[PDB]
């Protein structure tokens, strides 16, 4: 469509690992500089 | 793992004991270990399958007797580990005996 | 039996033999000794962590210096858990999670 | 030894074959006895330290010579761990770089020292505690993060213990191994140890290095992904004045 391409929301790699971690227990909190949580998922 | 991050926070003879506390028998005396097994309780420490029985159920032994033979010991008698209960039976534990079903009154 | 005269001198189960006219008590204490991860979990759930910090900061100063590189070792895990948010005992899972379907197709 | 095996020997801080003895102490040399048994004494006023040689050994201090703190007696290679304690961390750094280069040079290769330097410094990243202020008395700690305590408890919140440490020559691998961020640490020989541990402690990454962010699929913290440059915005003549006329509203 002749658009610039990206703004890739969140590296899938990231999501995958986090979930592949949950599956093994282990919370893996992702946090911004204000140190509160982010949710790299929205769903 | 290799430091055994559970069998360090409570010892449990490192491992071998931990691995013994699910697979392959062996109980861990959790709380209020109230007993004595020669010396007092072991608290957070190992115990057999027998040792548990011999500790909250008490020890009983039933000495099967051949038909037509007598019993050297009298019904209510503080019998001892090793003393003949019969001309064929040996008592494997120190304590009072009983008479489980007599054949002649 | 018989008011306050006849008393049991031991710990145990009470048997009542209304033929022998005796009350006997089988030498059986009431231990809470659980086997399995249920116990290991139970041991972990009730454990004063700070009290284990203390006993070690004391085993820090006056040891024979032999198994003193195991006394110190304990604290790394203890204090780790202490200023973590991790309650130990979570090392023992009640619910096991299931990895989402599309990640294991 | 020569070639690449040498460069590893070096980058990995490895106590070699033919350690070729160095004197631990200053003092005066004295070679004694031939063929039967060969030993060399470097005895100053006071101490008389003795250094028994293979006999075959091609020693390179002749009798009478005065000697230095960590000076080679025998020839051969030099242990970079023996050098650390005898003669400090810089002298170490300076040995490593100059030896590693001794080979690339010897062969044909020309590269700048800084590269080797950058790496070598990392071999010196950590130090082990002796008599602490906060943590357990034995732990290995990053040189900088100990200053985060040394020149912290001797300024604003001054007192307690400055935390004494020791210089700690880490081989290239070992050093790579002990690397704060668990994400990175995971990619090495035993991923479980890492995670097990890092899970117990509420461990956090922060994701400073690169090996980290590539793992996650994040935009590398370098080049165009450098915090120092990526926030740079470009506004365009008429866009700027028109953006100015909706700011005072």
């Amino acid at each position: 469509k002749g658009e610039d391409v990206p703004e890739p929301s969140v590296p899938e790699s990231f999501r995958v690992l986090v979930k592949e971690l949950q599956a093994l227990a282990l919370d893996v909190q992702t946090l911004d500089e204000k140190d509160n949580p982010v949710d790299i998922f929205e769903g | 793992d290799v430091p055994s991050k559970i069998g360090t926070l409570l010892d449990l003879s490192a491992t071998e004991l931990e691995q013994v506390l699910y697979f392959n028998k062996y109980i861990v005396l959790d709380p209020k270990g109230a007993v004595l097994d020669g010396v007092p309780v072991e608290k957070r420490q190992l115990l057999t399958d027998e040792e548990y029985r011999e500790l909250r159920y008490g020890k009983q032994e039933t000495y099967p007797l051949p038909a037509g033979v007598d019993a050297l010991v009298k019904d209510g008698e503080e019998v001892v580990k090793g003393q003949e209960l019969a001309p064929g039976v040996v008592s494997r534990m120190d304590g009072v005996a009983l008479y489980r079903f007599p054949r002649r009154v | 039996a018989d008011g306050g005269k006849v008393k049991s001198e031991i710990y145990g189960r009470v048997e009542v033999d209304l033929v022998r006219n005796v009350v006997r008590v089988v030498e059986s204490y009431d231990i809470d000794a659980r086997m399995g991860a249920e116990a290991i979990q139970e041991l972990l759930k009730e454990l004063d962590l700070e009290k284990l910090e203390r006993e070690l900061l004391e085993e820090m100063k006056h040891p024979s210096r032999a198994r003193r590189a195991k006394a110190r070792k304990r604290l790394e895990v203890v204090r780790a858990f202490l200023d973590s948010g991790n309650r130990p005992e979570w090392m023992i899972l009640e619910a096991v999670p299931v990895l989402p379907p599309d990640l294991r197709p | 030894t020569q070639g690449l095996p040498r460069v590893i020997e070096l980058f990995e801080a490895r106590r070699p074959k033919a350690k070729a003895v160095i004197s631990e102490i200053d003092g005066v040399v004295r070679i004694e006895e031939g063929e039967d048994r060969l030993s060399v004494f470097v005895e100053s006023e006071g101490f008389s330290k003795e250094y028994k040689l293979p006999k075959d050994a091609r020693l390179l201090v002749k009798d009478g010579d005065y000697v230095e703190a960590g000076q080679p007696l025998t020839r051969g290679a030099i242990d970079p761990h023996q050098l650390l304690e005898a003669k400090g961390p810089e002298a170490v750094e300076r040995y490593l770089v100059d030896e590693i280069q001794k080979v690339y040079r010897a062969q044909g290769v020309k590269l700048h020292d800084k590269h080797i330097e950058i790496v070598v410094r990392q071999m010196l990243k950590y130090v082990e505690v002796t008599d602490p202020g906060d943590s357990r008395l034995l732990e290995g700690q990053v040189l900088e993060k100990w200053d985060v305590e040394a020149l912290n408890e001797r300024l604003i919140a001054e007192g307690k213990v400055p935390v004494a440490w020791k210089p700690l020559l880490m081989g290239v691998t070992k050093s790579a191994l002990s690397t704060k961020s668990w994400l990175s640490a995971a990619s090495f020989q035993n991923t479980t140890h890492v995670l097990t541990e890092a899970a117990i402690a509420g461990k956090k990454d922060e994701l400073i290095g690169l090996k980290e962010n590539v793992i996650l699929g994040r935009l590398i913290p370098a080049g165009t992904g450098s915090d120092f440059v990526r926030f740079t915005q470009v506004v365009d003549q008429r866009t700027l004045k028109a953006i100015e006329e909706a700011r005072k509203e």
